[PDB]
């Protein structure tokens, strides 16, 4: 006959923001030199 | 599904035929729907009809119970309400 009220409540939850990336790349840029050190003709004596 | 009781107005026997049920019901059924059934329907053969069982991870209720036929407890991270009214 007896009838009881009661009031129920679960815990909250909390969340987080996130990401991924694959690998990165990145430029690049070169120049061949083209150096000539070479006289004309050097008067050996080997 | 470690169990924790928060409340209850019950027997000390029917508050641990709660947890073990509960827990059976939660390592057999994957959906809460299923777990509240299996819950409710072992209550209403061992303990006389009309039980009633909410299981869940987030919700609020306001429910009207029979005294010393009431418990509110977890396993792990989910909530059951146990009761007997009707």
């Amino acid at each position: 006959i007896r009838w009881e009220t009661k009031s129920c409540q679960t815990a909250s939850i909390a969340t987080a923001s996130a990401s991924a990336q694959a690998r990165n790349h990145v430029d690049a840029q070169v120049q061949t030199e083209a150096p000539v050190p070479v006289s004309v003709q050097p008067p050996s004596q080997y | 599904r470690k169990a924790v009781i928060k409340n209850a107005d019950m027997s000390e026997e029917m508050q641990q035929d709660s947890v073990e049920c509960a827990t059976q019901a939660l390592e057999k059924y994957n959906i809460e729907k299923d777990i509240a059934a299996h819950i409710k329907k072992e209550f209403d053969k061992k303990y006389n009809p009309t039980w009633h069982c909410i299981v869940g991870r987030n919700f609020g209720s306001y429910v009207t119970h029979e005294t010393k036929h009431f418990i509110y407890f977890y396993l792990g991270q989910v909530a059951i309400l146990l009761f007997k009214s009707g």
